[PDB]
């Protein structure tokens, strides 16, 4: 339906909770390539975690732009799992607001590639890390980036 | 009863400019109630409007028999006669209308010009 | 009371939870047409889901504007049902804020056509999908778009 | 203490939950008139409900301004009662944020004439609809509009 | 039967703005069938339209006795009372109309202003 | 009698564009006098006008049974069938209308285009 061969899509992702994230990052890449996105047009970089991603993604885009490779769409990826503290609730919220603001501030679609789970099993299922539960949502993020980046042109 | 509905129907048709209905509805209403002078005058007005001046006269004359003080009808009757070229009859009908209603200024001027033409 | 025959109203909607949404989308369209909105002036397009709609609606408007068919009002439509994760709470909130901001940013009324339900029965009732409960709220959204788009002129 | 005879105060209000609202709207009007506000300077208009008011109030002001009757203060009025869904929490919040932003964006005081109640009895008491409980808060809103509109000049 | 034709005739006259006919046709139709609440409400509307607010009330009240859930009529009745200066009666009729139909936004604003004036 | 008034009332409603009345008045008139083919055709025209093409057909067919030489009706019937997508039925009704009235130029062009579409 959509052709992503002309798009530059970046992924900026957390290092923390790598098992879940690497499954999510690849899920998105495989689909982007299925839509024709060239592997060389998929930019994958990391940051420590979820506090960095909400602004890290802008800094990431600015660098790619300066280098002559501005992105058409971005999928910051990371996993928040509720712990004993309330960092989860405050990060989930402010992250979401930054990512929504960035849909206009960066000029490109910003895909919420961040999980807001209470348990590990939920985040793991969302990444398709669990064979019997959910699916790898990274794939939808990938597909969405291609559609959002082409649909509205 | 049925005549009232028939008179209301014809009346609406007269107001709306549809004489086929205005005529049939009043004829029906009149068959049910023949003494309605107003309807007879109006029936004459429908025929008058259609250029059917002789018919208009027949109905105007009937209506006047029922109520001869209708100055407007006397005028309208004279007009139907003028349209037929019947100036002598027509001038009397306009003069009677003016005598019944001295404020019929239009009858004054029209009977005056008609008199000039009557000879 | 209001005449919508001169208005262009767009609907951007989620693909996910289609049974509820299609009832909502049509509800709004039927009423818009009852207010005289021409069917050709009702623009209906989709996105995957609720994360796309909060900004997708701007991208949607910009495209319609470039095409010579700017909208007078928009009703993004979608359904959020609380699951086992907290994505519901964070989407509900940020979506609402984006849609409220967009009432000024787009220059047109933006109707909150999004549901924030805890169960399916509640979302289904709101769409009038359940004969014995609520009504199809899509109809109110449709009517509101017509009024908001004409009332303040 | 304050003289409102020179002020234009608008009320934009929800149609929904009219029994409570009409008591609130009149409460404010009676007091505004007690402060000398002329009845002709009190502009009362409606919208369906609480989603419309947060931006509807700007559209309302812009129209009054174009007509040569810009407002000095505004009191959007409406009632939110918690139901089985979370629309209450998200509307309460975004409404509040829009109304606070509008205190600067419109150049005039915006009075939070919106109720955020969990029950009907609470909203009814706040409107003074219940003889034995609270008072008609609409009266305070009216008085506040007069003070805010004069106090800081 | 005759009432239907009389109601159709009056109805056409209401739509066309002719109340002399709309009134007579409905009165005739109602004599033939007195339980037609809609016609009684409409009859009240004809009188209302003519400025005959007390008459409008009489017919609206009859119509409400036959069918009291007609919110629009409750409103129209209150309006006839407001035109007569009967604010207290009138405000109750508008409030009842709103209670029957909460979406009558116009009643909300008009009863609100009327209440200000009622005192 | 009553049918005439009912036909006059419906007729006025047809002319004025009010089909709720035009339909009820003709149905009443027809109950009183079922052989009025013109009224049956007109009844079909009211339904036709409302987009109620199947109903229009029912009445047009009845009217044709009473008087099948009405070329205009044959045409109108074909049109109701075309609106329903019934091209084969519809083309015969237009062709019959043209055979009855060879001067129906509009039927010629419309049946010609319809034939192209019929296949």
């Amino acid at each position: 339906k959509y052709d992503g061969s002309k798009l530059r899509i970046g992924i900026l992702h957390a290092r923390w909770n790598a098992e879940i994230i690497l499954a999510l990052v690849l899920g998105a890449l495989k689909r982007l390539q299925e839509f024709g996105v060239k592997r060389e047009n998929i930019i994958i970089e990391t940051v420590p975690g979820s506090f960095e991603l909400p602004y890290g993604s802008k800094l990431f885009v600015e660098k790619q732009k300066r280098l002559g490779k501005p992105l058409d769409a971005i999928i910051p990826i990371g996993v928040l799992i509720k712990g004993s503290t309330m960092h989860f609730e405050y990060i989930c919220d402010s992250t979401t607001h930054q990512l929504m603001k960035l849909n206009f501030e960066l000029g490109i679609p910003v895909i919420f590639g961040v999980l807001t789970c209470l348990t590990d099993e939920q985040a793991e299922a969302r990444a398709g890390l669990i064979e019997g539960k959910m699916h790898n949502h990274g794939e939808d993020w990938g597909a969405a980036a291609v559609e959002m980046a082409t649909k509205f042109n | 009863e049925e005549a009232e509905l028939a008179y209301l129907l014809g009346e609406l048709a007269y107001k709306l400019g549809e004489y086929r209905i205005a005529i049939r509805a009043y004829r029906i209403a009149l068959k049910r109630d023949p003494n309605n002078a107003e309807a007879w005058y109006n029936l004459g007005n429908a025929y008058y409007k259609q250029g059917r001046y002789r018919e208009a006269i027949e109905y105007y004359q009937k209506a006047l028999e029922l109520d001869p003080n209708n100055a407007e009808a006397w005028y309208n009757l004279g007009n139907a006669y003028y349209e037929r070229g019947e100036y002598e009859e027509a001038i009397e009908y306009y003069r009677k209308a003016l005598r019944l209603d001295p404020n019929n200024a239009d009858a004054m001027q029209n009977l005056l010009n008609a008199k000039m033409r009557e000879e």
